């Protein structure tokens, strides 16, 4: 293949657990001008990648959208002429037809377990039958089938991974990250993102998954008080949130506003410590061996998002016990001190 | 021109009618004028120094002229930045 | 009896440069723009006149008092309260709006009347 | 407009209909809106000749004798009536200053706002399409980002 579009959906969270296929891709073949056809909230994630081109928004889990959006962006596929697709959009017909008509050598997709797709093999070069229908349930790696066919052995070993999630920053988001947290009380060297705030917002990177991801600010303060001062620094979703950590953990405590995960990844690239809950935030300290805890609401959605914790010897995972997300506040202090100093 | 209409209700009406035109020809003359005057116009202001499509506001960034060319650049810079992105993780970062 | 101990801090300070506390005694928990009339002091200030208020439904924003010290016996802003005012110190309740709680209620809010025409800040202490 | 990083997408999608502008809570009356601005006193003289000279004098690219032209023309067609008729003598005339008029319009200065916006690297001084006939400078491509300091 040349060029090879993706027409993922999900968000912030699963655009970014995409970075290793597409690694995968240009590692697979020498030159790929990949591109991405996903949602808003997922083109941001593509700063991250050093390996796309375009990155449009289009929202693919629309299923209703504008007809002149949908002959637009299907003549803009048809007109950049791609090789391959590769959609993990997660529909069978219709969306394979979505893709039949975009002049592409080898479509690639997933397949909804249900009848929806009755007649997806009819449109597609591979099935992908998944599970759950909601596939960021599945976890971390959400592409193993896409991956196990991507570089598959036909002449070389597929290498599936490679030190998974580089993600890569830039110097622009950089310095402004780092004018926002030295507007804050915080030093480039000596702090700590939180990146878990009870908000009503989708710039939390959270999921498709997970619900009960995103902790309470109550036992968050109850947290953070449990800990000596590192200077953590707070990554609010929204401004409403400010006034009301503020009122939960202090004044004196320092917030910093990223909704941008390029800008979060740059905090985190400046960071020497992260507590996040299940965002993106803890897969974007996972990459640059960063030191993490990782907050969960279970064991086994701790297993299923981060999978690979006893590879980066930093991210001593933290579950509850019971669901809901009502950990133990005590040792998660004790690990703490232990992994960031 | 003058006439006196009686009307039962209210008063006596000393309408006047004063029918007019233009005429053809100071039609065809004015449309001539307005014309000769958008001819001045046209070369006047047209070389006129036009404060927003000279500066690096419009022809700095972009500035062809287009209306796409706002969009074509922020979809270009993303990708500018990512190959200079490729290019320091070609040189270790 | 049961009986709910207000204070009502004047808004404009004494001569001497010190608020004035009136420690109205009234019972129970009705309504607190009843309460402060019932019990004759001053809630509504300039609007006090007949017409210059909507005499307790809540379509004005005339009786608003700030209250400190009272989260204990009080009804939460009833969405009128939260919107008929929306950008204040949240320490301040529309006092027809809101309600002290029911005849059997001890309690110590102090209730700064007037908040508006006001020179002191109260310095609350920050929340949790 | 330049946006080098992803913009923040606003979480508040103000309203379909409602325009973008702050509340009355928060709208300083006066200052704002200019109702009570406009203190006389930081007023500055120039009644009107030397202000509309001044501005004539600010937006113009008009010489000596181009802008004269440009002065005597309306007035030309404007007695071209109620002084005579002369008819096609006014349009041979017009179409005359017209010509001549884009003739004078291919100035010796070249103002680089005229090129195109893949000029607008640096240095483009030191190009000089002001007196260079036949330029013969394969920078037009735009493909490749050839080095033309020389
Ligand atoms: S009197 Fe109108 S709000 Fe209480």
């Amino acid at each position: 293949v040349r060029r090879c579009c993706c027409v993922i959906s999900g968000g912030v969270y699963e655009n970014l657990l995409f970075f290793p296929t597409i690694q995968l891709i240009k590692d697979r073949y020498p030159g790929v001008q990949v591109d991405i056809l996903t949602t808003e909230r997922g083109k941001q994630t593509y700063e991250l990648n050093k390996n796309v081109r375009w990155a449009n928004v289009y929202d693919p889990d629309d299923h209703w959208p504008e007809p002149a959006e949908y002959t637009d962006m299907i003549g803009l596929l048809k007109g950049r002429y791609y090789d391959m697709v590769l959609s993990t959009k997660l529909a069978g017909l219709g969306h394979a037809a979505f893709l039949f008509m975009t002049t592409a050598r080898d479509r690639v997709s997933y397949i909804y377990p249900n009848v929806n797709s009755a007649g997806a093999g009819l449109m597609l070069s591979e099935t992908f039958t998944a599970e759950n229908t909601n596939l960021s349930e599945l976890g971390y790696s959400m592409y193993t089938q896409m991956e196990d066919w991507l570089g598959r052995p036909f002449r070389s070993v597929p290498r599936t991974p490679l030190l998974p999630l580089r993600v890569s920053i830039s110097r622009k988001v950089k310095e402004v990250v780092a004018a926002k947290y030295r507007n804050a009380g915080a030093v480039t060297g000596k702090f700590i993102v939180i990146h878990g705030i009870e908000s009503d917002s989708k710039a939390s990177m959270q999921s498709k998954g997970d619900a009960d991801s995103l902790l309470s600010l109550e036992k968050w303060a109850k947290i953070i008080k449990g800990v000596r001062g590192f200077k953590p620094v707070f990554v609010i979703p929204h401004e409403k949130e400010r006034e009301n950590v503020e009122d939960f953990v202090g004044d004196d405590t320092s917030i910093v506003f990223i909704t941008t995960p390029g800008q979060l990844a740059a905090l985190i690239n400046d960071s020497a410590g992260v507590i996040a809950t299940n965002t993106a935030a803890i897969q974007l300290a996972n990459a640059r061996d960063k030191p993490c805890i990782g907050l969960f609401s279970s064991e086994e959605k701790g297993k299923l998002f981060v999978p690979y914790a006893e590879e980066k010897s930093n991210c001593v995972i933290i579950a509850s016990k019971t669901g809901k997300l009502a950990d133990i506040d005590i040792g998660t202090v004790k690990n703490a001190m232990q992994v960031f100093e | 021109a003058v006439m006196v209409q009686q009307i039962e209700g209210m008063r006596d009406i000393i309408t006047e009618k004063h029918v007019w035109h233009l005429s053809d020809k100071a039609i065809k003359n004015v449309y001539m004028f307005y014309i000769m005057f958008t001819c001045w116009g046209c070369l006047y202001f047209g070389s006129a120094k036009d404060p927003f499509y000279d500066s690096e506001e419009y022809r700095g960034d972009g500035g062809d002229g287009t209306g796409y060319w706002v969009y074509e650049t922020v979809c270009i810079s993303p990708f500018l930045i990512l190959l200079g992105k490729k290019e320091k993780n070609l040189e270790m970062h | 009896p049961p009986a709910v101990d207000f204070a009502f801090v004047h808004s404009v300070l004494l001569p001497d440069g010190t608020p004035d506390v009136h420690w109205r005694r009234a019972n129970g928990g009705q309504k607190l723009r009843d309460i402060m009339l019932d019990s004759n002091i001053e809630l509504y200030g300039p609007y006090s006149k007949p017409l210059s208020n909507c005499a307790g439904v809540g379509t004005c924003a005339t009786c608003m008092v700030e209250i400190v010290n009272g989260k204990e016996l009080l009804n939460p802003r009833t969405d009128i309260e939260k919107e008929k005012l929306k950008r204040k110190p949240k320490n301040w309740r529309l006092a027809c709006q809101t309600n002290v709680g029911n005849p059997d209620s001890t309690g110590l809010v102090v209730i700064q009347q007037l908040p508006e025409w006001k020179a002191h800040e109260w310095n609350i202490p920050k929340n949790i | 407009g330049l946006s080098q990083i992803e913009p923040d997408i606003n979480e508040d999608p103000i309203g379909q209909f409602e325009t973008n502008s702050i509340e009355m809570e928060d709208f300083k009356y006066g200052y704002y809106d200019g109702a009570h601005t406009y203190y006389e006193g930081e007023v500055q003289k120039g009644t009107f000749w030397g202000a509309i000279a001044d501005d004539i004098a600010a937006v113009d690219q008009t010489n000596g004798f181009q802008g004269l032209i440009s002065c005597m023309f309306l007035p030309a067609i404007a007695l071209g009536m109620y002084f005579d008729a002369p008819g096609e003598y006014l349009f041979i005339g017009a179409a005359l200053f017209t010509v001549v008029f884009c003739i004078i319009e291919m100035d010796k200065p070249d103002q680089p706002h005229n090129f195109e916006p893949q000029i607008y690297k640096l240095e483009r001084g030191a190009r000089d399409k002001l007196i260079n006939d036949y330029n013969t400078m394969s920078i037009w491509d735009f493909n490749d980002k050839y080095g033309d300091v020389w």
